[PDB]
């Protein structure tokens, strides 16, 4: 009932300095006077028409015969000359539809129109905007890019490569003849774990992407967790074939637990069905599947396994360039000092992921903003480590 | 008896900034490179033959 | 320490760049004629069909407005109940109504069944239209499978099983000899169990060594769904499918869902499973047997219900495998190896030896970790490359038996 | 509202001390205005309490007696209008002001002054030229103040608002003038021609000032001033900057004519013309392994007809281009082309002469068998291949003059077309007065054919590209007017409005003069031939003005169908502004916008400006649409985008988009006019096997070549009108392709030029942080050897600070050297 | 009012909840009893009177 979303918004977000200067300020004006021209263009195209041509032929025969009077209603099933529609109140019509039949956008399932009278199709209603039962695509395809995140360049090339083998160079392991969905089973401390979905970003500047975190321990008697995302990865398939982050849930919902029966379903059901998902030859798709975790010691034998689930990486956490290259990343926004006060925030730091570096960028800015109000306040050379303390990293009675 | 008619279907262009900036310096280059006969005489002086519809 | 009324906007006319508050007017025009030219659209009409139907095919809604006196026969659809010797119909319509009518003079009684769908003309509500719909979800067209499966070396040969299941798969379908020599009938039935590993792919070998009577793939968990009587029409629609598409086998998978436990925690915890489990024992009761259709069903572990001591006579011939030994593991070897670019001068039976009981699963596992290497590599080649062809399977094996 | 107590008390002391101040006798005043200043200028290095006293400082401030007291007066006035600021209040207060050293009052307030002087600066009228003086040594004083707290971007921009980079020059320092430079770089795409000019010179003086000859030729080339290239590649001496020049001119393509009195001439003149490109490349094929001739069979994937074997001709040929290794018209060759039916041959041969272009000594003695072949095609097609083998690389002797001799002006229209195409592929660029004196009288010939003189002027103009030849533009009007206009009109005379963009490019202003000159020209031509002249010589300066001109021209309906030229308005409004990203994205989002709701003209002519956006660079929304819009009900509006495709993924080997052009070979398989071209987009997409890209902007993407987008510009205008024109008779027209084919990969060498094995990390290099004019930003270290395909988005930086190129930029050839502190 | 009793012997007027508004004088509703209705536009009010 969904295939694709009108993409005429984001206009260039490649604002060079993103600071108020003469180059951007220029950027502007060359972004507003295309829309303007572009508004003047499509307009006098619509306003000086081509030629008047009586009714547009519309008025003169299909409108009519659509008439004035109408109801909604569900279009069914098919046939050769008729078609079978389920409207309003559990009402069934078999009508041919000749005025403003669209074939292509009148589908099984969607909105079309009932003259009243002579109950038979006239239109359909391609917008109907109601296919909420399951949304998962509303996120597809993340504007985040690669630049974003910075220090990580040996996972960069890995995931790169990892998702690159299709796409690029298909061929290669199409002559190889193993067309493998491995996916890539990601560690890393979970003081990131968003850092995984950032490294993820950058397979989704290609493709669409689907998320599914913690989902349940499927108490669901059809279970249907994996299996509806393997519906969903076939609508990937049927769309850009995208990536399916399951980050958390493959540690929980795929928990290495030592109980054998008697265990919420999901071990028997969830990963026998990620198994069967995960191997090749039961699923096709250049859809790649990132089960990505915080806690290595619960994968699961199944999906230890890298016969099936291949490409194993470790998230780190970063080091000392790592951690400059992520605050100049948070920090460049804010225009934290001129002093550029940057390694001493850091040098003796240890144990410090993504989510710290970020809030802590945030929090500078709020104590600055909170009195200490002075644009580049000279203050943030040393509230920076101000608010780096925060406390808030452990804190568990005594025990020593 | 006659209609007096113009179909333009014309629209100004809307150039506002950098068009209108350019325009500034087109505007600094473009800088250098029936009383008498309508207040007494309303026709009501004729002469009309005998054969003449008047009320 | 707040000090913020007046404070903030003096702070923030305090710095800025010189023409930031341009900049801000200039994005917030730039939005404005964003949402504007979103407003002042392109093809502002929902409703499609301008003009490639709405030029000809509108001609023909000419010839169509000209018969729009017939062609209202839509109204409304609903099955149909019973009927009495041959005339009336006593049917139950989706009005909730006892309607009961003369079948239009156009339908003989004869096509009309019970339980099909027709339409009524509201005027009289005549038999006009007896639509058969065949209408399949999404999920029956999953259970649905595809027909030509394709024949292989009998996918990794383990001889004991496909030669026991040949006889009471193979053997009926071929007929040569059921009818008269052996009892009547041939074997009443097949299940092909054994842990995760060969289950069903015997059965697909089967199925491309047979005839276009090719299997579907369904799924037990799949069949057990929330609400009551699906699964019962899940079920009967798969026997339809199945006796349409040239009386093709049913592999029935996963059996411990559709038949549950062995046990039900109090009549109430799966009463929807002994729903469908009736309707399927009244489906594949055979009633008459019939050497034309065949049904497999697959498990990994005999967790069947009581229905398990009926099946004697229904469902016999319990078979399994999924334990390769060290000639069945490099069969297996061969076969996949005849995929990929590779060649069998390596030394695979070393590899073969190196892990006990790897399935056909973990075998095909390996062999695309090789082709995986291969890749990694860059190389293409992978006939002669044997050595890292070894090198990544052992390291693999080891993986697998401790990451 | 409850304030801080100290808050309050200093707020109401600085109320007590301002009532003194308003005070009646003046001999208090001046103590009072002493205490309160020195706390004003405090919290710069307060301002909320004086926000409602603004009459009453006005007030004291203007009955303050002259002397100091007003000018104090004057400058509290001044620093309490950045809050109090109806109008440049500030500005006024500080010119009546000390105008002593204002820097100690606070960054804000001195970034808020450089403000208000740019504002009066760009206010005061042209009479005024009195406080200009003072207003530009206040400027000058704030301008170290940037420079030492890193406001260097601003302080250009406030300069530049005054016009005064001249002293931007003088005051600007090495150890921040990259960042300056890469920041008026940045402002020059956008700024419209005459600051644009001004700030491309002074950029060229600060390189000059600072010895950055390299990056000074990269915006001498942006320019287009050949005379300033000359002059300063004579200022530069060391043989490092001489040899780095003359590999930028030759990966330009332009010739540059010196003397032997230099140094090393001989080296500089033969890696200029690019005699060693085809050695080099070939010696990358075969070390990326890249070097089997790829068959345009398992290119279509045959695993499931006398034109569609030329598009497989065709296409091997694209595969096989640049390489000269290729046996499938090399050993059978003859038999291929007697098999051949028609028309075909002679762009069989000009395939062949594509696999062997920039392969002098072994394409002339390839072809040499086939120069003196039976059929005139062959004949023509061989000669043509000469012409495209001599095309781009310069040679000593120059043999495609002495072997288009007879066939120059030949009676026979074929031999001489193949001639006259080879000889303008071949001069393109060399602007040589030979070959322009001996080609313009072929013009002047009046046996040719309507089409013939329409080649005649192509070549022309590809061999004059940018060069405003007068006497070619005389000979072309000449050529029109005596040509009638109804024979003229009909489908062919496009090329001479062609030529003259051509030799007009990239200059503009003075296109006004050939308007008026073709003005006598009857409107169905003449509103076409204007516009194509108009668009290429103002390509590249995104003139929102022209293309929303050229929009409301397409507006119009245009319905003896004058309405070709909507389509040459389409191409312009890419032309224009495809520089940098900006100009393009949108530039798409509007031809969008034209096959929305658009005339069955200008949805013919879309999808050509959309693959002159996006040439080789295969941006996913562009494929979608094109895809999306490939099975249009529109016979030609399906070609052109088949052809748009194929183009944006020319030179790109990109796996989906070669998998998408077979099942659209797959959906077109009944139609073998689809069939065809969708076999051609796909040999267009494995063109050099991707080695060699076909976008004509070089030098980091932001470098128009003129004789590349001169070659791209001619195959557009055939591809304007191909439903006639390449079903008809132009399958030559495709090989301008040459011009627009260069590779992009890395080139190593040294000192003594030789071919070094340094490796390079590579990966895309966007913008992260744009606090200043900091250089690109790359990311994903794919390092390893130096030959690496230079895709859009990606560039390449060296591994670790070792080997120092000639220039940073990092494409097409570079010269590495040992670092000083290299261990 | 004996015309307007007429009228509403026809029910009168609708009750109808509007949502979509589409410019060829075209308005869904939506009606209690059963739902949406498209139907056209009045002469009174134009397309963006609603
Ligand atoms: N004997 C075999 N020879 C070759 N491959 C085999 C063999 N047994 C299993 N496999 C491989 O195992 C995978 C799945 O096999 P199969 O279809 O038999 O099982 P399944 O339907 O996944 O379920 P289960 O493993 O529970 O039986 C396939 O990749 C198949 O190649
Ligand atoms: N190295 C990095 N560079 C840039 N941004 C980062 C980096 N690491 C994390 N981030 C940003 O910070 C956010 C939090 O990441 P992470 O630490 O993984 O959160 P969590 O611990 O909640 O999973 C991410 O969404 C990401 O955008």
């Amino acid at each position: 009932k969904k295939t694709k979303g009108p993409d005429a918004a984001s206009k260039l977000p490649l604002v060079t300095p993103h600071t108020q200067c003469r180059l951007k300020l220029l950027k502007l004006e060359r972004i507003k006077d295309y829309l303007l021209m572009e508004e003047e263009f499509i307009r006098n195209q619509e306003q000086m028409k081509p030629l008047e041509e009586k009714q547009e032929e519309e008025r003169s025969k299909v409108d009519d015969l659509r008439g004035t009077p109408m109801s909604v209603g569900t279009l069914e099933e098919i046939i050769d000359d008729h078609a079978i529609v389920s409207t309003s109140v559990g009402s069934e019509h078999y009508v041919s539809i000749l005025s403003f039949v669209d074939k292509d956008l009148l589908e099984p399932g969607c909105s079309v129109l009932l003259n009243h009278k002579v109950h038979a199709v006239i239109g359909v209603l391609m917008d109907d905007t109601d296919p909420l039962v399951t949304v998962m695509k509303v996120e597809k395809a993340p504007q985040e890019t690669y630049a974003d995140i910075g220090g990580l360049d040996n996972q960069i090339q890995e995931i790169k490569e990892s998702v690159e083998l299709p796409l690029t160079h298909p061929e290669y392991y199409e002559e190889m003849g193993i067309k493998p969905p491995k996916g890539v089973i990601l560690y890393g401390p979970p003081g990131t774990g968003k850092t995984l979905l950032a490294k993820a970003v950058a397979n989704q500047t290609s493709a669409t992407f689907l998320r599914v975190v913690g989902s349940e321990l499927i108490q669901k008697y059809l279970g249907d967790g994996p299996k509806l995302v393997r519906e969903l990865f076939r609508v990937a398939e049927e769309h850009a074939p995208s990536i399916v982050f399951i980050d958390e849930i493959d540690a929980i919902g795929t928990k290495r637990y030592d109980s054998n029966s008697g265990g919420e379903r999901e071990i028997q059901r969830t990963m026998l069905e990620l198994l069967n998902q995960l191997d090749g030859f039961d699923s096709r798709g250049d859809v790649k599947v990132i089960m990505a975790t915080n806690r290595i010691e619960t994968l699961d034998p199944a999906l230890i396994r890298p016969g099936r689930i291949d490409r194993k990486i470790e998230f780190p956490l970063p080091d000392e360039k790592t951690k400059k290259r992520i605050f100049q990343i948070h920090t460049s926004r804010m225009t934290l000092a001129d002093d550029v006060t940057l390694d001493d925030l850091i040098m003796a730091k240890d144990d410090l992921s993504g989510a710290d570096i970020k809030a802590i960028c945030t929090e500078a800015g709020l104590m600055a903003l909170r009195e200490r109000r002075m644009k580049v306040t000279n203050e943030d050379f040393k509230k920076s480590k101000e608010n780096v303390l925060y406390k808030k990293q452990e804190g568990t009675p005594e025990g020593l | 008896e006659v209609p007096k008619e113009k179909e333009k279907e014309k629209v100004s262009t809307a150039v506002l900034s950098i068009t209108a900036k350019a325009k500034k310096k087109e505007k600094e280059k473009e800088k250098k490179e029936e009383k008498e006969k309508k207040k007494e005489p309303e026709p009501n002086f004729q002469l009309l033959d005998n054969p003449a519809r008047v009320m | 320490r707040a000090l913020d009324e007046g404070d903030i906007a003096l702070l923030k006319t305090y710095g800025q760049s010189t023409y930031s508050r341009q900049i801000k007017q200039v994005e917030d025009d730039i939005q404005q004629l964003l949402k504007k030219i979103n407003e002042l659209t392109g093809i502002k009409e929902s409703d499609t069909g301008l003009a490639p139907p709405a030029l000809w095919d509108l001609a023909a809604d000419k010839q169509t407005l000209q018969s729009e006196q017939p062609l209202q026969v839509a109204r409304c659809t609903k099955i149909i109940n019973a009927d009495s010797e041959d005339p009336k119909y006593i049917i139950n319509v989706k009005q909730f109504a006892k309607f009961v009518v003369d079948l239009s003079d156009q339908v003989a009684p004869t096509d009309i069944e019970e339980g099909m769908r027709v339409g009524v003309d509201r005027n009289k509500y005549q038999i006009h239209i007896p639509l058969p719909p065949k209408i399949d979800p999404t999920v029956t067209m999953m259970q649905v499978e595809e027909k030509p499966d394709v024949t292989y070396s009998d996918v990794g040969g383990c001889k004991e099983q496909i030669e026991k299941l040949r006889e009471v798969v193979e053997t009926p379908l071929l007929h040569p000899e059921r009818f008269v020599n052996l009892g009547i009938e041939p074997p009443k039935g097949v299940l092909l169990f054994g842990p995760p590993g060969t289950g069903k792919t015997l059965c697909a070998r089967a199925v491309a060594n047979r005839t276009d009577a090719c299997f579907i793939r369904v799924i037990g968990s799949e069949l057990v769904q929330k609400y009551v009587g699906e699964g019962a029409r899940m079920v009967r629609e798969l026997f339809e499918m199945a006796r349409t598409k040239k009386a093709c086998l049913i592999f029935f998978d996963e059996i411990d869902a559709i038949g549950g436990a062995r046990f039900d925690d109090g009549a109430g915890g799966d009463n929807e499973v002994q729903r469908t489990m009736l309707e399927l024992i009244n489906q594949l009761d055979g009633f008459d047997p019939r050497g034309n259709i065949k049904v497999l069903m697959a498990t990994n572990r005999p967790d069947t219900l009581d229905p398990a001591l009926m099946r004697p006579g229904r469902l016999d011939r319990k078979i399994e495998f999924s334990l390769p030994d060290l000639e069945g593991r490099t069969h297996i070897f061969k076969i996949h190896a005849r995929s990929m670019s590779v060649e069998r001068d390596i030394r695979f039976e070393l590899l073969a030896r190196l892990c006990p009981n790897s399935t056909g699963a973990e075998i095909r596992s390996v062999c695309t970790e090789a082709g995986m290497f291969a890749i990694r590599a860059r190389r293409k080649i992978a006939t002669e490359k044997d050595f890292l062809e070894a090198v990544n399977k052992v390291i693999k094996s080891y993986a697998k038996f401790s990451a | 509202q409850e304030l801080s107590e100290e808050d309050k008390q200093l707020q109401d002391e600085l109320e007590m001390l301002v009532e003194r101040l308003g005070e009646k006798d003046t001999s208090l005043y001046r103590p009072a205005l002493e205490e309160l200043r020195r706390q004003i200028r405090s919290s710069t290095t307060p301002l909320k309490f004086l926000r409602p006293h603004y009459g009453k400082l006005k007030e004291i401030y203007e009955n303050m007696a002259p002397g100091e007291n007003k000018r104090f007066a004057a400058d509290i006035i001044s620093v309490l209008a950045m809050t109090m600021s109806g109008e440049r209040e500030c500005l006024k207060y500080r010119l009546v002001g000390s105008q002593e050293e204002l820097a100690s009052w606070g960054h804000e307030y001195v970034r808020h002054l450089a403000g208000e002087v740019a504002k009066e600066w760009q206010e005061l009228d042209d009479a005024e030229k009195v406080q200009r003086e003072p207003l530009l040594t206040l400027v000058k004083e704030i301008v170290p103040y940037n420079m030492a707290h890193n406001a260097e971007h601003e302080a250009c921009d406030l300069l530049m608002e005054i016009e005064q980079v001249d002293m931007l020059e003088k005051d600007i320092d090495e150890n921040a003038y990259a960042k300056v430079c890469l920041y008026l770089t940045s402002c020059v795409n956008y700024v419209p021609e005459p600051e644009n000019s001004a700030l491309l010179r002074c950029a060229l003086g600060v390189f000059r000032k600072f010895s950055r000859f390299p990056e000074a030729l990269r915006l001498a080339l942006m320019l287009n001033d050949m005379e300033l290239v000359e002059d300063i590649f004579t200022s530069c001496k060391d043989v490092v900057v001489q040899k780095q020049m003359a590999f930028m001119l030759g990966r330009h393509g332009v010739f540059l004519e010196l003397s032997e009195d230099v140094e090393e001439y001989e080296d500089l003149t033969e890696i200029m013309s690019n005699v060693q490109l085809n050695s080099n490349f070939l010696a990358l094929a075969r070390e990326l392994d890249i070097m089997e001739p790829k068959v345009p069979d398992d290119i279509y994937k045959t695993h499931l007809s006398a034109r569609m074997n030329l598009a497989s001709s065709f296409v091997n040929g694209f595969v096989n281009a640049a390489f000269g290794q290729d046996k499938l018209l090399t050993d059978d060759g003859n038999k291929w082309l007697y098999k051949n039916k028609d028309h075909g041959m002679l762009s069989a041969a000009a395939s062949l002469g594509m696999i062997l272009l920039w392969d002098v000594d072994g394409g002339l003695t390839q072809i040499d068998k086939y120069l003196y072949s039976s059929e005139d095609y062959i004949k023509s097609g061989a000669l043509l291949a000469c012409g495209i083998v001599n095309s781009g690389v310069r040679n000593e002797c120059d043999p495609a003059l002495a072997l288009l001799s007879d066939y120059v002006l030949h009676n026979s229209n074929t031999m001489r077309l193949g001639s006259i195409f080879g000889l303008g592929l071949a001069y393109a660029g060399s602007n040589r007065e030979d070959v322009l004196t001996l080609l313009l009288p072929v013009m002047g010939d009046s046996k040719s054919s309507m089409e013939v003189a329409g080649v005649t002027a192509l070549a022309c103009g590809m061999i004059a590209v940018g060069s405003c030849n007068g006497d070619v533009t005389s000979t072309i009007l000449q050529t029109i007017m005596e040509k009638s206009e109804t024979e003229l009109k009909d489908t062919y005379a496009r090329w001479l409005p062609l030529g003259l963009g051509l030799n007009h490019l990239g200059k503009g202003e003075a296109i006004e003069a050939i308007l008026a000159a073709l003005e006598v020209v009857s409107e169905p031509f003449r509103s076409f031939a204007n516009t194509l002249v108009d668009v290429c010589a103002y390509a590249g300066s995104g003139n929102v003005l022209k293309v929303q001109q050229l929009l409301h021209i397409c507006s119009e309906h245009f319905d003896a169908d004058m309405g070709a030229h909507q389509g040459v308005a389409v191409l312009g409004i890419a032309l224009i502004a495809m520089g940098e990203e900006i100009g393009a994205e949108m530039a798409l989002r509007t031809f969008g916008h034209l096959l929305r709701y658009g005339e069955p003209t200008l949805r013919r002519a879309v999808p050509l400006a959309l693959a002159l956006i996006s040439v080789s660079n295969p941006r996913l929304n562009i494929l979608d649409t094109l895809s999306k819009f490939s099975h249009d009900a529109d016979p030609e509006v399906s070609y052109n985008s088949i052809f748009a495709m194929g183009m944006v993924g020319s030179g790109t080997n990109n796996a989906r988009l070669a998998a998408m052009l077979r099942q659209l070979a797959q959906y077109h398989a009944k139609d073998p006019n689809n069939l065809f071209m969708v076999r051609l987009a796909q040999g267009l997409t494995h063109l050099g096997k991707g080695t060699l890209t076909l976008c004509p902007y070089h030098s980091d993407r932001q470098l128009m070549s003129q004789v590349a987008v001169a070659g791209l510009l001619t195959v557009l205008v055939s591809f304007l009108d191909v439903r006639n024109i390449i079903l008809g008779k132009s399958h030559y027209v495709l090989y301008g392709l040459v011009a627009a084919m260069q590779p992009r990969m890395l080139v190593t060498f040294d000192e003594e030029l030789r071919p070094l094995p340094v490796s390079v990390r590579v990966g895309q290099a966007v913008d992260v942080v744009g606090q200043a004019g900091k250089p690109k930003t790359i990311t994903g270290f794919q390092t390893h050897t130096t030959p690496v395909l230079l895709a859009h988005g990606e560039r390449a930086e060296l591994a670790t600070e070792e080997f120092l190129p000639v220039t940073p930029i990092l494409e097409g050839f570079v010269i590495l050297r040992k670092n000083p502190n290299y261990d | 009012l004996r015309e307007e009793l007429q009228l509403l012997q026809e029910q009168g007027s609708y009750v109808g909840e509007v949502v979509r508004a589409m410019d060829k004088k075209k308005v869904l509703v939506k009606v209690h009893p059963e739902g949406k209705f498209v139907v056209d536009v009045d002469k009174n009010i134009d397309i963006n009177d609603v």
